[PDB]
DNA sequence: GGCCGCCATACTGGAGAATCCCGGTGCCGAGGCCGCTCAATTGGTCGTAGACAGCTCTAGCACCGCTTAAACGCACGTACGCGCTGTCCCCCGCGTTTTAACCGCCAAGGGGATTACTCCCTAGTCTCCAGGCACGTGTCAGATATATACATCCTGTCATGTAAGTATTAAG
DNA sequence: CTTAATACTTACATGACAGGATGTATATATCTGACACGTGCCTGGAGACTAGGGAGTAATCCCCTTGGCGGTTAAAACGCGGGGGACAGCGCGTACGTGCGTTTAAGCGGTGCTAGAGCTGTCTACGACCAATTGAGCGGCCTCGGCACCGGGATTCTCCAGTATGGCGGCC
C-alpha cells in the first residue's frame, strides 16, 4: 500500500536533484547530520545562480548571433558581472578566451 | 600673426637670468604668462630651443639640447 | 556497457530551457557548468562545515547554508538567493 | 629516450601572441627568458603536485583530474576538465 | 613602396585578435615533450593523457594572461609601455611567491 | 551613543607611524584619506563576516574567535587568539 | 642655532625604530569607537570583546603594513620615495581587491 | 565552578626544554604555538580528507598524510619530516 | 586483571599527544575511519616542526640576550627561514613586528 | 629694423588591404530517441541534537577624575616627482626559408579499470588508570629608572680645482 | 705708436677633514608580577575484544596510450629596417619632513551595572538507516542543420600624399 513516490525537487518545484545534493553532502563528510531545509536551500541557491549565468550566456550568444553556448560566451558573461567576477576571480575557464581589455595609454591618439 | 617666437623666447630668458638657468618648464610657463601657446606649438618650441643653442646667442649651461638650464652668451 | 557516471547535464539543460527555450549548448560549456556547480557546491559545503565546527553543531541546517551564502556570495545576488531559497524551502515545507 | 631542451620549444612568437592576449604590445628582449624561467618553475610546482597525486593514486598514467587538483591547490581552480 | 604599418599597429591588431580569439597559442607536441621531459626529471617514464597536456597548456596560458596583465599594470605604473622582467619579478613578489 | 566621524579617529600621525613600520620614507597628503577608505572597506568586510558569525551563533557580543575565522577566511590568518 | 635634522633622517630613524618596535601604533580608544561606529551601521547597539578590538587593531596594522610595503615596492619600481595613491590602487588591483 | 579548556601547552613546553633546557616562555608566544598547531593540523587534515575523497578511500592512513607533507611542506623540511615519520612508524610497530 | 597502559605517544616516544590528535582527526570531519599510522605520522611531523621553530626562537632569544621567547623572536624566526616563510606567507602574528628591512634607495649615499 | 619670402609641421583628402559582412555548402556534434539501472524515496523507527528555560556571575559598558602624550597646527626647510626633450637603443614589421608540427594513417601493447577474493584494520565500548589543565602562589628577569659612552649627523673649517682681466711686449 | 695675444695673478665654488651633542645605546639598582612551579582532579587516553567493513591484491583486457611513416605548410626562425621607447639631466614648484608648544582627550586610575555569555536539565523535534520500488536520468545511437569551412564584396583601417600657418630665414 505504498503511496506514489514523488521527487523533492518537484516538491520544491525545482530542477536540481535535492536527493543527489543531500546524498553528496552526507557522503562528502561535512557534518554528521544534514538539516531538513539545508539541501533544498542549497539546491535553490545553486539553481538561481545557474539560472542567472545561463540567462547571461544565452543573451551573450544571441548578441554574438550564435544559437549555441560556447565558452567564449561564458567568459564574457562571468567577467562582465562584478559580483560573479568577485566570485570567480581566481577561476580558470577552458577555451573561454579573455575580456577585450585594452588600456587607454595602449590606444593611440 | 605678430612677431616670431624667437623674440618671445629671448625675452622670456632675459626676464630672469638666474645663476642656475631657466628650465624648459620655467620658460614655457613664462611664455604662457605672456599668452603665447605652448601646448600645440611645443614642437615649434622643441625645435627652437635647439636651434638657438646651435646658433650661439644662447648657450646651454647644464642640460643637453633643450633640457636643463640655459644662460646668455658671454658678450 | 559501463557503470553510470553521474553528472549535471540534464538539470542544466532544463534550467537553460527555462531561461532560454530558443538556444542550444555545447558539451564543453556543459563541462564548464559542471565544474561551476561542483566548485560552488564544495565551497559552500566546506564553509557550512566550518560553521558547524564553530557552533559545535552535529548538523548542518538551512541556517548554516544561509550563513555560508551570505558569507561567500556577494551582496544583492546573495540576498536574492536567500529570497528564492526561502521561498523554495517554504513551498517545499508546504509539500 | 632523454630530453634536454624543450623549454625553448615554447617559442618566442607564442610568447608574443600570449602577451597580445595579455595586452602587452612591446615585449623586451629580456622578457622571453624570464617567461621561460617562471613558466619553468611554475610547471615543476604543478607537476610535482600532480605526480605526487599520481603515485599516491598508485598509477603510471597521468590524468587531467590530477592537474585540476594540483591547480586548485595553488588557487588556480580550473573550469573545463572536472570529472 | 609597400604599404607598411606603424610599430604597434600590427601588435595592437594582434592584441584585438587574440583577445577575440579563444584558441591555444602553444604548439601541443613540443609542449608535450617539455611536460614529459620535466616529468622524467622527477620520475622516469611517466605516461600522460593528451587532455592533461592541453589542460597544462591552457592553465599556463591563463597564468601568462594574468601575469602580463599585472606586468602591464606595473609597467604603466613604471611609466613604461615596453614591459621588463623587473615588472614580472615585482608582480611575482606582490602576488606572494 | 551614536558615533559619527570616528574614521578621523585613526589619526594621520598614526598612519605615518604605520608607514614607518612599513618602511615608507615619504608619505603624501593624499595617502591618509585613501588609507582610511581602504581600511574602512577592509574592516567592513571583516566585521560583516564576524558579525554574521555572531548572529549565526545567536550571540550579541563580538568574540575574538569570530575575528580569527573572518580574517582567515580572507586569507589573513591571525595567531594567538584561541584559534 | 637649535639642532635640526634633514628630511629623511628622522624618517629613517622612525623607520628603524618602528621596525624594531612591536607595540601598536594606533590610539586604542578612537579605534574602538570606530569599529563600534562601523558595526552600528550594520546592526544596532553591538558590543565588542576588548581583546577582539585589539586583535582587529594589530590585524589592521599588519594588513596596512603589507599594503604599504607593496606600495613602497611599487614606488621604488616607479623610481620614487614619495608614495602616492596610484601605488596603493595598483597594489590592491594586482593583489585582487 | 569552571570548565576545562584544552591547549597544547605542556607538549610545546617539553619540546622547548628538550631543545633548550634554559629558555623561558612568554604566554602569547604560547598562544601563537597553539594557534600554529591548530592551523597546520587543520591544513593537513583537510588535505588528507581531500586525498581520501580523490582516491575514494574512506580511511586516511600514513600514506595520505605523507602525501600531504609532500604537497604542503616545501622540500628539505618535508624530506626530514618523512624521515622522522618513517622512523616513528617503525618504532611504533616495533612497540 | 589488566595490563598497565602506556600512552601511544610514549609508545612512539614522542611528546605530542597521539590520542588527542587522533580524536581531533576523527571528530574533525575528515574521514570516518582513519589509518593507524596517520596520527602518529602527523604528530611526529608537528613535533619536529615545532622543535625546529622552537630551536630557532631559542637561538634568536640568546642573540638578543633574553632568556625567554617573545613573539618578536617568533617573527624573526619565521620571516628569516625561506621554507617556513613559504609555510606562513599569509599568516599574521600578534605583536610580532616585521623584519628590519630598509630598501637600498632609502639609505643615504 | 622692417619687410618680405620659404619650408616644417599640422591638417586633409586619397588608395590598398585585413578583416567584417554577405552568400554557399557539406558535416558531424546536438539533441532527440531508446534501453537500462540505480537512485531517490517513503515510511517506520530508533536513537539522538539542539532549542528552550533558568540562572549566574563576570567582564565589558557607563561614568568620573587627574594628567600629561599626542595631535594639531604652524612654520622653516630641503628634497621630490616629474615634464620635456636628448640621445642612445631596441624590438616589432615584413618578408622569406626551412623544418618539423600537424595530419592522417597504422601496429602494438601498458596499465586503468574492472571483477573477484580474501585479509587487514580500525571504530566503538565498558572500564580503568594516569597525566595535563585549573588554580594558586612566589620569586627573580626584565621593565623601569639613573648615570655614562658612543653615534652621528649636522656643523664648522681649510685646501684645491677651476674661471677670468689686462700687462706687456712683440710684431705690424 | 698702435695693437693684440698670452700668461699670470685674481675670483668662484667645491670637496675634504674635524668636532659636538643629544639621541640612542651602555652600565647599574629596584621590584614585580608573571614565568614558573607545585597541587586537585576528572576527563582523557587507551587494553581487550569484537564487528564488520574497506581495501590490498590477482588478472586481464582492451583501449587508449605509445611507437612509427609519409606530406604540408604552419610555424619557427633569421635578419634589415625603422620608428618608437627608455630613461637620464636638470630645474622647479612644491609638499611634506620636521622642530615645538598646546591641548586635549587618550591614557591611567577608580566605581557601579547589568547584558549577556555561558553552564545545566528537558525533551521534543529531527534526521539518518533500511527494505523495496520505481522513474527519471544516464549509456548508446543516429539523424541534421547550425555550424565548420569556403568564397566574393565593403567597411574600415590606415598609411600616404597635398595644403594653411607659422616659424624660420634673408635684404635694403
Amino acid at each position: 500500500a505504498r503511496a506514489k513516490a514523488k521527487t523533492r525537487s518537484s516538491r520544491a518545484g525545482l530542477q536540481f536533484p535535492v536527493g543527489r545534493v543531500h546524498r553528496l553532502l552526507r557522503k562528502g563528510n561535512y557534518s554528521e547530520r544534514v538539516g531538513a531545509g539545508a539541501p533544498v536551500y542549497l539546491a535553490a541557491v545553486l539553481e538561481y545562480l545557474t539560472a542567472e549565468i545561463l540567462e547571461l550566456a544565452g543573451n551573450a550568444a544571441r548578441d554574438n548571433k550564435k544559437t549555441r553556448i560556447i565558452p567564449r560566451h561564458l567568459q564574457l558573461a562571468i567577467r562582465n558581472d562584478e559580483e560573479l567576477n568577485k566570485l570567480l576571480g581566481r577561476v580558470t575557464i577552458a577555451q573561454g578566451g579573455v575580456l577585450p581589455n585594452i588600456q587607454a595609454v595602449l590606444l593611440p591618439k | 600673426s605678430g612677431p616670431p617666437v624667437s623674440e618671445l623666447i629671448t625675452k622670456a630668458v632675459a626676464a630672469s637670468k638666474e645663476r642656475s638657468g631657466v628650465s624648459l618648464a620655467a620658460l614655457k610657463k613664462a611664455l604662457a604668462a605672456a599668452g603665447y601657446d605652448v601646448e600645440k606649438n611645443n614642437s615649434r618650441i622643441k625645435l627652437g630651443l635647439k636651434s638657438l643653442v646651435s646658433k650661439g646667442t644662447l648657450v646651454q649651461t647644464k642640460g643637453t639640447g633643450a633640457s636643463g638650464s640655459f644662460k646668455l652668451n658671454k658678450k | 556497457k559501463r557503470s553510470r557516471k553521474e553528472s549535471y547535464s540534464v538539470y542544466v539543460y532544463k534550467v537553460l530551457k527555462q531561461v532560454h527555450p530558443d538556444t542550444g549548448i555545447s558539451s564543453k560549456a556543459m563541462g564548464i557548468m559542471n565544474s561551476f556547480v561542483n566548485d560552488i557546491f564544495e565551497r559552500i559545503a566546506g564553509e557550512a562545515s566550518r560553521l558547524a565546527h564553530y557552533n559545535k553543531r552535529s548538523t548542518i541546517t538551512s541556517r548554516e547554508i544561509q550563513t555560508a551564502v551570505r558569507l561567500l556570495l556577494p551582496g544583492e545576488l546573495a540576498k536574492h538567493a536567500v529570497s528564492e531559497g526561502t521561498k523554495a524551502v517554504t513551498k517545499y515545507t508546504s509539500a | 629516450k632523454v630530453l634536454r631542451d624543450n623549454i625553448q620549444g615554447i617559442t618566442k612568437p607564442a610568447i608574443r601572441r600570449l602577451a597580445r592576449r595579455g595586452g602587452v604590445k612591446r615585449i623586451s628582449g629580456l622578457i622571453y627568458e624570464e617567461t621561460r624561467g617562471v613558466l619553468k618553475v611554475f610547471l615543476e610546482n604543478v607537476i610535482r603536485d600532480a605526480v605526487t597525486y599520481t603515485e599516491h593514486a598508485k598509477r603510471k598514467t597521468v590524468t587531467a583530474m590530477d592537474v585540476v587538483y594540483a591547480l586548485k591547490r595553488q588557487g588556480r581552480t580550473l573550469y573545463g576538465f572536472g570529472g | 613602396k609597400p604599404h607598411r604599418y606603424r610599430p604597434g599597429t600590427v601588435a595592437l591588431r594582434e592584441i584585438r585578435r587574440y583577445q577575440k580569439s579563444t584558441e591555444l597559442l602553444i604548439r601541443k607536441l613540443p609542449f608535450q615533450r617539455l611536460v614529459r621531459e620535466i616529468a622524467q626529471d622527477f620520475k622516469t617514464d611517466l605516461r600522460f593523457q593528451s587532455s592533461a597536456v592541453m589542460a597544462l597548456q591552457e592553465a599556463s596560458e591563463a597564468y601568462l594572461v594574468g601575469l602580463f596583465e599585472d606586468t602591464n599594470l606595473a609597467a604603466i605604473h613604471a611609466k613604461r609601455v615596453t614591459i621588463m622582467p623587473k615588472d614580472i619579478q615585482l608582480a611575482r613578489r606582490i602576488r606572494g611567491e
